[PDB]
């Protein structure tokens, strides 16, 4: 047999794999959480975006912290190896390295852990990728005009920079998970995947500014951030 | 516009 | 004129621009760092491969906090106008966030800072790369079988995953330098930079595995980690 | 091997 490369994921498993939509909505009001107005728009196009790709997707709406961690372990839990890869995007409010849940708050790290290399073996060597949409933070950015490592195939897509607020538009949809959306939709067939985030990064630097009465709040801008321990080019074809 |  | 497509850098200003490397080495008795054995190993892989790269390569050793801080303000201040990119390697102790002076610690964020889109004019819209070989906390892996956001177009290229120690070396130098010089080396000339940092993460994955007397410490791995907010692809040719 |  002719000579063979491997520098990207094997994608060709019967399935592409799971894809985790995690949309949290409505808060209990003891949390204090504004609604999040906009974000089915996110769940919606995120659904037929990854239906497209031939992901299995499953939305779950307004989960307590509870549940998004018993899901998360028993996700982790199930057979993936007749799968690629795997997809977990949360849109919720955040701070930094948290999510919430519809009554308080999950860490990053807790949910990413379940699939741990060495916690979920049927996922071992394969992508695992989270993508983000919540705020890191409270900062405005004002513009200018034998052995593998556990850690080893994750992938995070932050919706913004470390420290930052993250953008929802209440019609729209956020401005990372639209981007996210269009890019895919338009180069999943062509590119691989740091090169479409990184064209999702462009498209929500540039494309997008806020517009508040208050102004405090008015004419920011964002930058989303790509945190990749990814050993391999991912090609979702 | 909204903040997360 | 035909068609245009604007997805990579302009690389091809008349200079690429300014590579400067801080190589820590030896530190104030009163700090109680360990001196850094293998950090010159390092330190002269890296200024000849940028120097293949066509960078203007500063090597600096052995600087205080004070000088780190004073050496990135003055270098932020220089007319980029005629470069293309700047490029910072920083070897040091390090804690999350955080590389060592010989004489006490500097914020990355506070080096970084400088660069930003609104304080480096001449250096907006340009990739701004920041390569880090430290330590991130205390870890170890186990392993198993109009307006542009002011944080755009920076690149931090970390050694290893947040919270983890970083190796290094005392003979052959930190396992992530010399991959990065590796795969910089072989791959430049005909990679965009993310896939290029992509072989560097499977590189360090696979081919390195701690030796300790000390089996706290012994068969351990790494998985370096890329935080991009690039805009565009970064080509080095 | 040695961590920094």
């Amino acid at each position: 047999s002719g000579i063979s490369l491997d520098n990207s994921y094997k994608m060709d498993y019967p399935e592409m794999g799971l894809c985790i939509i995690i949309n949290n909505k409505n808060f209990h009001k003891s949390t204090g959480m504004t609604s999040r107005s906009g974000t089915d728009v996110d769940a919606a196009n995120l659904r037929e975006t990854f239906r497209n790709l031939k992901y299995e997707v499953r939305n779950k709406n307004d989960l307590t912290r509870e549940e998004i961690v018993e899901l998360m372990r028993d996700v982790s839990k199930e057979d993936h190896s007749k799968r690629s890869s795997f997809v977990c995007v949360l849109l919720s409010h955040g701070e930094e390295g948290i999510i919430f849940g519809t009554n308080g708050p999950v860490d990053l790290k807790k949910i990413t852990n379940f699939f741990r290399g060495d916690r979920c073996r049927s996922l071992t060597g394969k992508p695992k990728l989270f993508i983000i949409q919540a705020c890191r933070g409270t900062e405005l950015d004002c513009g200018i005009e034998h052995k593998i490592p556990v850690e080893a195939d994750f992938l995070y897509a932050y919706s913004t920079a470390p420290g930052y607020y993250s953008w929802r538009n209440s019609k729209d949809g956020s401005w990372f998970i639209q981007s996210l959306c269009a890019m895919l939709k338009q180069y999943a067939d062509k590119l691989e995947f740091m090169h479409i985030l990184t064209r999702v990064n462009r498209k929500v630097a540039t494309e997008f500014e806020s517009f508040s009465f208050d102004a405090t709040f008015h004419a920011k801008k964002q930058i989303p951030c790509i945190h990749s321990m990814l050993t391999k080019e991912l090609y979702f074809y | 516009d909204e903040v997360d």
